């Protein structure tokens, strides 16, 4: 049960390192993607 | 009715997590405030056009998570920055010094910096007397204003100001 | 060992959820009357009785404001060593404003007053709500926390930032 | 350790959930316009 | 040079953990990772090959093996002229699901899409759950190419792509 | 609970630092003598010694499912027993399926599992596992063989 929190915190580490890398690239070419409005 | 623009200014929001950056953004762009809003993931920006000296200025307001540790890309091309703290959390103000370092490191010089100034609506909770900050603002070469995204006070004024000051600086270098 | 738990007093909850569905700032409704007598009034009981009920008016109108004061002339207004509400002499790191003159205030007094102000702020957030993603249950337990705080200040248990 | 076992995984799985929904949405957009982004190289 | 005569988009599909991501890494950059974690988002890497004197640029798309459904299958399969349907020789269930993937293809991807069945992790010989005969048999009756690969020891990874690519070439060549 | 035998722990920790598949190194000798050899001991020794070679060489393979020694669904090739055999063994290039009892299957896969993990380390290839984690995996691998050695198996 306590081993579950160690692995899902490791998932955040993996998910976020992904979002960062992808965001960097998106800006390096077509940042229009990142518009909200 | 125009849809076309004379100037395109990129302005970035920075500051400790929870000072209200995202709501400054939403309030300015779509006049919406969310009391229960969650932490901002990734990077976004929203746009709005305004009139300054007869010319239409298209503002590109970028927002991201205040907790930081992709910064280079974020500040790039930014001609303006809203450095935000929580009037009611002295700690987010203490960190204003830390944010200026990241600013004067990864962003272009000549960048207009405005100090905000947020959650002015909580009157009984104020930890940052206006003067202590306003002084800090003038001595470090920052404009300064106090806003509440919650009650709408000065949010519009804050953007209108930093935008015209960016207009003024770019028109004059053009002269 | 003993554990800390929570369960709703059905009396308070039903009294509340009824109020939630038709919110009012009216002092005389069932919801606020209880809360006024049990929490608000006792919190705002001070030496200077003229000024005390005066602060209450400021709080109800949200015209009250509190600034810190990094270190004119009157017995009132207080000073760094003397509180305006209670006559005691202690270092006052905060200053009160009823409306656009400054009155100096002790840290104990501040906690009592802000504790009340937070209640009014959430109560007002709900009327004009502005409260969307929080179910009524969570809202209720928010109100209890607000009450716990006032109830603690009521009895002289407060918090100081240092 | 007590009842704090289920509150750590409850909030952190909900965060992962939102993180993933964000990643799907932007990936769609990325594919809808400039998919060159998703190359490894 | 960087020119190519044909550009073929080939997608990797199959149950999570059958080794899609490593088939990709082995073929495109001749690298294998024993410890690799699950694939987030969507990627593709390219490699050019010679088929019938003409230069063929392969665009190998890869994505999270966990599917049956969300949100972006339409785009993933779009323009795919080839598909590597992968299972784990040592986990029979992944072979069991092969039919479901053929369904997935028969729904969201173009017909005429060349499909090859793999066939992977052949290096574990004591763990084999899927006798080759049965797989080869299933493939032929269902109009599929078939091969067994190991991204770990490199066996047939090369041959596998070379095959699906030249067979895609011929169909594009005839018309 | 479990606690590392420092004697074994040091031996392994050194071996990991300069991995060898040599049957004669201290690390492997001990395990061969104590685990592998006894695990791969069968009644019908000719096929048995062939199996040992296939495992070391990774040419042996095990699949689920008119020759005499091959055995059949009711008869095991390695041990002379009559039991229902759901798996068949194939040695390198040989193309012959020998039926194997569920008891035998456990003993062989236990050994094949030890070797395939060791091989992963020698060409490692294991980058994310602490030295301690790696050690206890070897202990686990040895524990299995130690049970299979004695006739305690899983199906
Ligand atoms: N009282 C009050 N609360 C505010 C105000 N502006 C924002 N908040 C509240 O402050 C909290 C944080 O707001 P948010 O805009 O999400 O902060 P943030 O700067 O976006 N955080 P992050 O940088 O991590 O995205 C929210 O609960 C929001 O409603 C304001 O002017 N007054
Ligand atoms: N023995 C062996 N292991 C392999 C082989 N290919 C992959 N693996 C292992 O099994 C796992 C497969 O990982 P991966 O290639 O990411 O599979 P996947 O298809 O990408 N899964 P996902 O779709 O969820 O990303 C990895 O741990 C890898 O080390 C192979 O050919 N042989
Ligand atoms: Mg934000
Ligand atoms: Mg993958």
């Amino acid at each position: 049960l306590m081993e579950a929190i160690q692995k899902q915190e490791e998932i955040n580490f993996r998910l976020q390192d992904y979002i960062d890398r992808i965001i960097v690239a998106i800006m390096e070419t077509n940042p229009s993607i990142l518009e909200v409005k | 009715r125009d849809d076309e623009y004379d100037y395109l200014f990129k302005v970035v929001l920075i500051g400790d997590s929870g000072v209200g950056k995202s709501n400054l953004l939403s309030r300015f762009t779509r006049n919406e405030f969310n009391l229960e809003s969650k932490s901002t993931i990734g990077v976004e920006f929203a746009t709005r056009s305004i009139q300054v000296d007869g010319k239409t200025i298209k503002a590109q307001i970028w927002d991201t998570a205040g907790l930081e540790r992709i910064t280079s890309a974020y500040y790039r091309g930014a001609v303006g920055a809203l450095l935000v703290y929580d009037i009611a959390k002295h700690l987010t103000y203490e960190n204003v010094e830390r944010w200026l370092k990241e600013l004067r490191d990864h962003a272009d010089s000549n960048i207009v910096i405005m100090l905000v100034g947020n959650k002015s609506d909580l009157r009984h909770l104020r930890a940052v007397p206006t003067d202590e900050a306003r002084a800090f603002a003038e001595k470090n070469g920052l404009s300064f204003i106090e806003t509440s995204a919650l009650d709408s006070t000065n949010v519009e004024a804050a953007f209108q100001t930093i935008l015209t000051e960016i207009y003024r600086i770019v028109s004059q270098k053009q002269m | 060992i003993v554990k800390d738990c929570k369960e709703a007093d059905l009396s308070l909850y039903n009294e509340f959820r009824l109020w939630k569905d038709e919110p009012t700032m009216d002092r005389t409704c069932p919801f606020l009357d209880k809360i006024y007598q049990e929490d608000i009034f006792p919190c705002l009981t001070f030496s200077k009785s003229e000024l005390a009920s005066a602060v209450l008016e400021a709080v109800e109108n949200n015209t009250l404001s509190i600034e810190p004061v990094g270190l004119a002339s009157a017995v009132e207004c207080g000073g760094p060593k003397k509180c305006a509400l209670t006559g005691q002499s202690k270092s006052c790191k905060h200053r009160i404003k009823l409306g656009d003159n400054y009155y100096y205030i002790s840290p104990f007094c501040r906690y009592r007053i802000t504790s009340v102000c937070n209640f009014f702020t959430y109560i007002r957030y709900i009327q004009q709500g502005l409260v969307k993603q929080q179910d009524v249950d969570q809202m209720f337990w928010e109100v209890m926390q607000l009450r716990k705080e006032m109830s603690l200040a009521k009895l002289g248990y407060f918090k100081e930032e240092l």
